[PDB]
């Protein structure tokens, strides 16, 4: 598209057209900097943004999981052109957010922040292990013995190797790729409560490259995004459906900062 | 030559083999196996020092014929060295080549290898025992009253002007420099090949040989570009199988252009790159930053983090196969060039692919100085035990040993390094050590110690000044009650400018002289008491 293109293309004029720092501005040689270690987590400040280009916070509510897609094809359009050897560890890249002008306490959020860009923190509490999950739809036909091709939604075409047949199936245990995953259960302090009651909490979920990280009863920061469980059985209800919560993971700061820490300046 | 002496070789012999080395069991092992063949019985030698070889030649004190040593010769005129050489047959056939003429004359017991583009000794004995003055030759050797076949005394005058004004060149002849010369047993690989011989393990004995001290910063090769044709030409000319190779043991040795980095083969990348000194020192590794600029080199080829602390041996295959099909062109532009040299390799069978000189720096570490007062012959006695394709449990030990020294080494150099104990002291640097090591009480690991601590301060902490000036160290031995080791060594990337100090620490000794030892055929060492060195540093200075 024409505008719709321009999204990638002002990240690609901005990391190397925004300077800080008396010259060689940060992300010029940050993603290297990633791409030596082999993190694959590459982090965006939002101040930057408002310093560069204001336009990026009215288009980035509509659907922001399209901006973030938007924002990892230019990771990977950059870094596995520019460092071809790369493409054997990962081959996988997604960026972070650690910027945001509003702390957001909890007991204070509705309806109104639906799917939109948030900041909370909070205190762990006990939740689950570490876990994979999928990432991709193949199956195995069973009348002809092919597979059906490669493809919370479900999408089985007719198109298949078996003369676009085979309604039946079934599947392997491998050549489909995986993800790791996690759960956590956010309670907020005991100290900005409201003075002796009961908390509040939600579950949040966080995903492959944030895990290991968390721990039970610790300080926290996140910048998340609202989900909406879609359907807890929407029939004959109660006095309200059966509905429900989470935050989704994008980045986490945490306070304490138990290891070798900041970054440098220039000089 | 000996195509015409080597049929005078039936009766008795002694083979005797002077100081340890690689030179030499490669030499030898050769030798042995050669006089085995038609039906002679026969004597190897280990040497610990001259000493043990007066009392070697007192212990066959007899009148066998053929005796010989190999690979030494300059240490007496060896007709007064040796009273009951009468006409018996010597043989030398050393590359440790600038040895007094009084050794060459007196053509009955010694056999003259001199062949080079050096006619450059010829009067050389000429006026030394053939004049003298203050003492019927008919020279300044016989009477000098005006009786020999401006003054009457003027005689003299010429005859020490002759002296003197080519004692230029005397003085210029085992008082300025030493070194080698050629070949420990090359020529004995050509001489042995008129005789039918095909033994490729031959082929890889004299391959040890030479990539001992075809170490072209250790010692030179020169031939090594020509050999490059010259082995080849000896091999691959000659070949028994067209058709026929693809077979288990022994398939016909190869040659290859591949590096000298220490154990690419047997180990992990990253603790590699980091023991030797020409990968090291120009990428400054002992501090943080070397680290970092390493690591955007391990960027540019791309190869993962966790891969470089896998054994290359154990990596999955295609980066394994790809690896210097990669380095060889996106490494000469990041400042290190000249690791890549010649040399060969080949497996017995299906077990691992050795390395063609990984034997030698697991040799070097079969010298055990340990306390059992028993162990240098035995270790010799190992060693040419070890090169055939039998005994091979141990190699790997030698492996293992010779890394988790090389790992050691490091470990005092940044010790020493950043406490700044690189002491000037003049026209030289100079360095001073405390206690013993099992690691580098012997002298070869402490030539080691100093090729890494001399490239490190000298080539970083100064201008362009004093980036050429020598070496010395200390090396304590709580072994024997302390007598405080020192070794000479050169300054830096001049190959053909070698020692000075084949005798250049003899000037203290002429000075004041304390104690001073050189038991060694090897020049360039001694060896002194625990603390009478201070007084003698000063004397030593100049």
């Amino acid at each position: 598209l024409g505008p719709r293109t321009e999204i990638a293309n002002r990240f690609q004029s901005f990391l190397r057209t925004f300077v800080d720092e008396r010259g060689a501005y940060t992300y010029r040689d940050r993603i290297r900097r990633m791409c030596e270690q082999n993190m694959s987590s590459f982090v965006v400040s939002y101040t930057d943004l408002a310093n560069k280009e204001h336009v990026l916070a009215y288009f980035l509510p509509e659907a922001p999981f399209q901006m973030l897609e938007i924002f990892d094809k230019v990771a990977k359009d950059m870094v596995l052109s520019i460092f071809p050897t790369y493409e054997r560890v990962t081959t996988e890249i997604h960026v972070r957010i650690s910027e945001l002008p509003l702390i957001e306490e909890l007991r204070t959020f509705r309806k109104l922040h639906l799917n939109q860009l948030v900041r909370t923190l909070g205190v762990v509490t006990a939740t689950t292990g570490v876990l994979p999950q999928l990432s991709v739809i193949k199956y195995d036909c069973v009348k002809c013995g092919y597979v059906l091709g490669p493809f919370n939604t479900e999408i089985k075409p007719g198109s298949c190797p078996e003369c676009q047949s085979t309604g039946p199936f079934s599947i392997n245990m491998e050549q489909t790729l995986y993800r790791n995953y996690q759960k956590i259960t956010l309670q907020e302090s005991p100290g900005r409560i409201p003075a002796g009651r009961i908390p509040r909490s939600k579950d949040v979920i966080l995903l492959a490259d944030l895990c290991d990280q968390c721990k039970p009863g610790d300080e926290l920061e996140v910048t998340g995004i609202y989900t909406n469980n879609y359907d807890g059985s929407l029939n004959t209800d109660q006095g309200f459906p059966v509905f429900a919560t989470v935050i989704i993971a994008n980045h986490v700061v945490v306070k304490d900062s138990k290891q070798v820490v900041q970054s440098l300046t220039d000089e | 030559l000996r195509n015409d002496f080597y049929r005078q070789l039936v009766g008795k012999r002694i083979l005797i083999v002077v100081n340890y080395d690689i030179d030499a069991i490669c030499a030898s092992r050769i030798l042995q196996a050669l006089f085995k063949y038609d039906h002679m019985l026969y004597t190897v030698v280990p040497i610990m020092g001259v000493t043990g070889l007066k009392r070697a030649y007192g212990e066959h004190q007899g009148d066998v014929k053929y005796v010989v040593l190999v690979n030494c010769g300059g240490c007496v005129d060896i007709v007064e060295l040796l009273q009951p050489s009468d006409d018996v047959t010597f043989f030398i056939c050393d590359s440790h080549r600038p040895l007094d003429v009084c050794n060459i004359y007196s053509d009955r017991q010694v056999c003259i290898l001199g062949d080079a583009s050096l006619e450059e000794n010829i009067p050389a004995f000429e006026t030394i025992f053939y004049d003298s003055e203050g003492e019927d030759s008919g020279a300044g050797e016989s009477d000098q009253e005006d009786q020999a076949p401006h003054e009457q005394r003027i005689l003299k005058q010429r005859a020490r002007r002759q002296w003197e004004s080519e004692r230029d060149r005397i003085m210029f002849e085992y008082t300025q420099f030493s070194y080698y010369g050629r070949s420990a047993a090359l020529m004995v690989f050509e001489l042995a090949w008129k005789l039918s011989k095909d033994n490729m393990d031959l082929l890889w004995w004299a391959i040890v040989g030479i990539t001992e001290q075809l170490l072209l910063g250790k010692i030179e090769s020169g031939a090594y570009t020509l050999e490059l044709e010259q082995i080849q030409s000896h091999v691959s000319r000659l070949t028994n199988k067209t058709n026929d190779q693809n077979t288990m043991s022994a398939s016909k040795i190869t040659f290859e252009n591949d590096l000298h980095l220490v154990l690419y083969r047997h180990w992990p990348v990253t603790e590699s790159m980091r023991y030797s000194r020409y990968s090291s020192c120009q990428l400054k590794l002992w501090t943080l930053r070397g680290e970092k600029r390493l690591h955007e080199l391990l960027l540019e080829m791309g190869l993962p983090l966790v891969h470089a602390r896998q054994t290359y041996g154990a990596m999955d295959l295609v980066l394994r196969k790809e690896f210097f099909s990669m380095v060889e062109r996106l490494a000469e532009k990041y400042d290190i060039a000249d690791i890549v040299y010649g040399t060969f390799t080949l497996s017995y069978g299906y077990r691992s692919r050795y390395a063609a000189a990984d034997y030698v720096y697991a040799l070097l570490a079969i010298m055990e100085s340990v306390k059992k007062h028993k162990t240098p012959e035995d270790c010799f006695l190992e060693a040419s035990d070890a090169l055939s394709r039998q005994h091979k449990q141990l190699l790997s030990a030698g492996i293992d040993q010779a890394k988790l020294l090389h790992a050691a080494v490091f470990r005092q150099v940044q010790s020493s390094l950043e406490a700044r104990q690189v002491h000037s002291a003049g026209s030289f640097f100079y360095y001073v050590l405390q206690e013993e090591h099992a690691f580098f009480s012997y002298p070869y690991a402490l030539g080691l110690l100093a090729r890494f601590l001399l490239r490190g301060h000298v080539a970083t902490s100064r201008a362009r000044q004093a980036s050429d000036l020598p070496l010395i160290a200390s090396c304590p031995l709580n072994a024997s009650e302390g007598m405080c080791l020192l070794v000479g060594i050169v300054p830096v990337r001049e190959d053909s400018p070698r020692n000075f100090f084949g005798k250049a620490f003899e000037q203290a000794a002429q000075k004041s002289g304390v104690a001073l030892l050189q038991d060694f055929f090897e020049p360039a060492v001694v060896q002194l008491r625990q603390s009478d060195l201070t007084r003698f540093l000063d004397s030593l200075t100049v």
